[PDB]
RNA sequence: UGGGAGAGGGUGGUGGAAUUCCCGGAGUAGCGGUGAAAUGCGCAGAUACCGGGAGGAACGCCGAUGGCGAAGGCAGCCACCUGGUCCACCCGUGACGCUGAGGCGCGAAAGCGUGGGGAGCAAACCGGAUUAGAUACCCGGGUAGUCCACGCCCUAAACGAUGCGCGCUAGGUCUCUGGGUCUCCUGGGGGCCGAAGCUAACGCGUUAAGCGCGCCGCCUGGGGAGUACGGCCGCAAGGCU
């Protein structure tokens, strides 16, 4: 669910948060996390790359196993539910047999303390990872790996999943969240499931800081700007767009396919993102 | 508990080792989900009105069993499971009707 | 060139389709109302058909065609005059079966036919 | 479901005496079986309203019941309901 | 020629009793009423539902062709 | 206590036919559509055929003058959860009952909000035709919406234009489901014609609109008008009074 508040304040008339209620441990582990550099958008140049970032929250990052595979055949105990500043999905404290821990996403449907485990002969049952030519066709899954072995690439965020379309040669077919349909890898894990939270994108900041918190800072309109500063700037009083709508940059904006021509991917893409 | 009629089509193709093995997993998954057999009718491969898994054969099976009646379901959604499980219907046992 | 084949018969309120198939099914020939030269609800006509399914197999026995299983599907008022002709025709029309297709009660049809 | 079992522990339980059956107290503590077991039903499928009706039927009788032994046997409409907890 | 005169004893629920089963569907498919197959209310019934059954096991057609 | 039938309601799985589009093979001059035509689609390869795949929705025959439900309403198969109801045996409580202003809950379609979904169909819309005109009836497209989840919305030819319970008053034929002794008898529903009786007539008639008792709602010429005012409900359209 998500929690709402009383318009006790302007800015919370429309606000809301997550609930958490997922939520198991309060405290990261340790071991797991790890220093994680803030650039404010900016490069190894000091000049900005990614406009108007900076100025959010300090985040301590969770190294996370996005190989899985890394343990083939060793189950483990989910010990608890954490959150990850990092990403919208929710992170599992996986406590394995070996002793080792480490932090997976959260499949939503998971339970604290159920078991899971990774390998060919895996179960498929919410929380495992597979291969893809060992998935049964039809199953939702995440965690997918683009490629063998270079790590989960596919449906990580709150909700996501993609599911199994069907089967070719030495590669298998999946539907990503973006309707598209490609040509995956069987040899690439995966994991049952979809990602969990999925109550996040109804989601209302209700101000203007809890953006900044979040380090995404004002983000100004080209028409506010002046021709010096941007292609839609300028002009006396208010004005449209005077042009095909661009980017500061000068390229347009409104249905300009940017997609490398050439793309060797093309191969392996089916069905180009609906809607 | 409960006595239904588990109903199951698997692939005709299947060599006796592929064959059986499936069944392995039912006799298991049976007993996994606290199910106890009775009877049990094991009919072969047979002729179909129409082509299940695009394929016109079909070898059946069929089990009587009493087992706990809140647990069927979770049953059946692990028998579908298999690949080479193409049908499986469960039915509560009834007392026949006749007809004349 | 192909002896024993299919004849599959569109028979629609506004006109009829006579195409002719190989055994596996992949067209050889066809023709309907207008390819003899009709234009609109004479399409929707039997003597049509006579002329379409006939025009139809003449074209086909070209090709060494014989024999041919028959097909219709439809509700026209050109079908059986089409299922004549053929058997009048030339070939030896081994067999005939009505697959018309038929929903089940699934997708809702137009406002005209409710 | 309630089982035939089920049903009879309780019905012993309350009957006035040994081959005690439809009596007040059994007749209310049955639909309090039934009662509490659609609503613990009801928590659920919220939507299955059909249901909900006879469960107030349920209610409506154990609750005409009830007023009847409240006239009748003062001390006895207590003891029951407390020993089975029905006031809310 | 009604069809229930034409066998004695059987199981309206031998869901699988494909030979006796498929006798009550026309040689198109389909199920045949009660003015054909001499069967009662409650009977008629249970046949269907019998015969349903199979037909989603693979016994049954759902329908066939026609022959003429 | 023991049973029986059933599209009663809810969750989760699931089965095949057809329409639409995508991919592949083959193939040629028109398909589609109408009262007739045209827009439209088609040599950039359509229509009709075969094969494979994806997706949504509704469940053909059974099926019906049928069934269940208080109502709206409910229809592929399966299981689970659950309601009401009927029959028998005549086992227990021993008037514990009927009605019900308020209150509460349900409430087909359309419509609203949020998030999905989107094949077919389809308000507005565009186009093509008929017309003196055609902001329409027919045709080609086509957006919301029709589908799922959670919230509202609470109206209708929500009809049997017939409030609910009980008792009394010929029967005949049909049908559903029970019980018997199985010719037939008895309970409960669904239709039909009809005893007396009622009724302004048409009509009803053991499912009353008949003779009665109890309780609730309601009418008091037509229109103005289910409008105005106030009050309540609602996000709004709008509802109640
Ligand atoms: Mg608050
Ligand atoms: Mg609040
Ligand atoms: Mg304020
Ligand atoms: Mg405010
Ligand atoms: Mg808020
Ligand atoms: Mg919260
Ligand atoms: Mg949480
Ligand atoms: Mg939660
Ligand atoms: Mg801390
Ligand atoms: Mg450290
Ligand atoms: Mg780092
Ligand atoms: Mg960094
Ligand atoms: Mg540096
Ligand atoms: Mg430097
Ligand atoms: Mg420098
Ligand atoms: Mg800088
Ligand atoms: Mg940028
Ligand atoms: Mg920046
Ligand atoms: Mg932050
Ligand atoms: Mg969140
Ligand atoms: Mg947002
Ligand atoms: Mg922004
Ligand atoms: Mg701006
Ligand atoms: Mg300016
Ligand atoms: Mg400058
Ligand atoms: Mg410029
Ligand atoms: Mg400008
Ligand atoms: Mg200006
Ligand atoms: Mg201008
Ligand atoms: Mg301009
Ligand atoms: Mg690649
Ligand atoms: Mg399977
Ligand atoms: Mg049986
Ligand atoms: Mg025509
Ligand atoms: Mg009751
Ligand atoms: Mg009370
Ligand atoms: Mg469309
Ligand atoms: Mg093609
Ligand atoms: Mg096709
Ligand atoms: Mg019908
Ligand atoms: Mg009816
Ligand atoms: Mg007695
Ligand atoms: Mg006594
Ligand atoms: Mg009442
Ligand atoms: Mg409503
Ligand atoms: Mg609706
Ligand atoms: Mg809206
Ligand atoms: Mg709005
Ligand atoms: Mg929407
Ligand atoms: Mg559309
Ligand atoms: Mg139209
Ligand atoms: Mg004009
Ligand atoms: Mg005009
Ligand atoms: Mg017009
Ligand atoms: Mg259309
Ligand atoms: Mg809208
Ligand atoms: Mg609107
Ligand atoms: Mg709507
Ligand atoms: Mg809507
Ligand atoms: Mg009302
Ligand atoms: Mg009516
Ligand atoms: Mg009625
Ligand atoms: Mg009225
Ligand atoms: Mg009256
Ligand atoms: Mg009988
Ligand atoms: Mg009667
Ligand atoms: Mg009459
Ligand atoms: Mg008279
Ligand atoms: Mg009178
Ligand atoms: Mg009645
Ligand atoms: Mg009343
Ligand atoms: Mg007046
Ligand atoms: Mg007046
Ligand atoms: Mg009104
Ligand atoms: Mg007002
Ligand atoms: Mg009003």
């Amino acid at each position: 669910a998500v929690k709402k508040f009383k318009p006790y304040t302007p800015s919370r008339r429309f606000m809301t948060v997550a609930d958490f209620s997922e939520i198991t441990k309060t405290e990261p582990e340790k071991s797991l996390v790890k220093p994680l550099k803030k650039t404010g958008g900016r490069n190894n140049q000091g000049r900005i790359t990614v406009r108007f970032r900076g100025g959010g929250h300090k985040r301590l990052y969770r190294i996370i196993d996005f190989k899985r595979w890394d343990k083939v055949g060793i189950p483990a105990k989910v010990a608890a539910i954490e959150y990850d500043p990092n990403r919208s999905a929710r992170i599992a404290l996986l406590h394995y047999v070996d002793g080792e821990k480490r932090y997976i996403i959260a499949p939503d449907g998971l339970q604290v303390g159920q078991q899971v485990v990774a390998g060919p002969d895996a179960p498929i049952q919410v929380g495992n990872a597979l291969p893809l030519r060992f998935i049964p066709v039809g199953t939702v899954v995440h965690a997918v790996e683009l490629e063998p072995k270079k790590g989960a690439k596919l449906a990580r965020a709150a909700g996501t999943s993609a599911q199994i379309q069907g089967r070719e040669g030495d590669y298998v077919i999946l539907r990503l969240p973006s309707g598209e349909l490609r040509k995956v890898h069987g040899e690439c894990y995966a994991t049952v499931g979809a990602v969990g939270n999925a109550d996040h994108k109804n989601i209302v900041l209700g101000k203007a800081g809890r953006s900044r918190w979040l380090g995404r800072r004002p983000h100004v309109r080209g028409a506010a700007m002046n021709p010096v500063d941007h292609p839609h700037g300028g002009g006396e009083g208010r004005a449209p767009r005077g042009r095909p709508p661009a980017s500061p940059w000068g390229w347009q904006t409104k249905g300009l396919k940017t997609r490398k021509r050439r793309k060797p991917s093309s191969r392996f893409i089916i069905a180009r993102r609906k809607k | 508990m409960r006595r239904y009629e588990v109903n199951i089509v698997l692939n005709p193709n299947l060599d006796q080792s592929q064959l059986a093995l499936e069944k392995e997993i039912i006799q298991r998954a049976l007993e996994n989900y606290g199910a106890r057999v009775e009877k049990v009718e094991e009919l072969g491969l047979r002729r179909l009105a129409y082509p299940i898994a695009k394929d016109p054969q079909g070898y059946f099976l069929w089990y009587q069993v009493e087992m706990p009646e809140d647990r069927v379901n979770d049953l059946a959604r692990e028998l579908r499971i298999r690949d080479n499980v193409r049908r499986v219907m469960v039915v509560k046992s009834q007392e026949p009707f006749l007809a004349n | 060139q192909v002896a024993s084949g299919r004849a599959y018969i569109h028979a629609s309120y506004n006109n009829t389709i006579v195409t002719i198939t190989d055994p596996d099914g992949n067209p050889i020939t066809w023709s309907s109302g207008g390819v003899i030269g009709y234009k609109g609800s004479r399409k929707g006509t039997p003597y049509a058909a006579q002329l379409a399914a006939l025009d139809a197999a003449k074209k086909a026995m070209a090709y060494g065609m014989q024999s041919v299983d028959v097909i219709v599907r439809g509700t026209g008022a050109g079908r059986e005059q089409a299922i004549r002709a053929l058997q009048a025709s030339g070939l030896q029309v081994k067999s005939i079966v009505d697959d018309t297709p038929v929903p089940h009660n699934g997708c809702r049809p137009k406002k005209k036919f409710r | 479901p309630i089982t035939k079992e089920e049903k009879q522990k309780v019905i012993q339980e309350f009957a006035r005496f040994p081959g005690d059956t439809g009596s007040t107290e059994v007749q209310v503590a049955l639909l309090t079986l039934r009662i509490n077991r659609l609503s613990e039903h009801l928590k659920v499928h919220k939507k299955d309203h059909h249901s909900h009706r006879g469960l107030l039927m349920m209610v409506g009788q154990r609750r005409r019941l009830l007023r009847y032994l409240q006239r009748e046997d003062p001390e006895r409409y207590r003891a029951l309901i407390e020993k089975l907890g029905i006031r809310g | 020629a009604k069809v229930k005169a034409t066998l004695g004893e059987f199981d309206l629920r031998d869901y699988r009793n494909v030979e006796v089963l498929k006798r009550f569907l026309s040689e198109t498919g389909k199920i045949l009423p009660r003015r054909r197959t001499g069967l009662s209310a409650k009977e008629q019934r249970i046949l269907a539902k019998t015969i349903k059954r199979a037909r989603i096991l693979g016994l049954l057609p759902f329908t066939e062709k026609l022959v003429r």
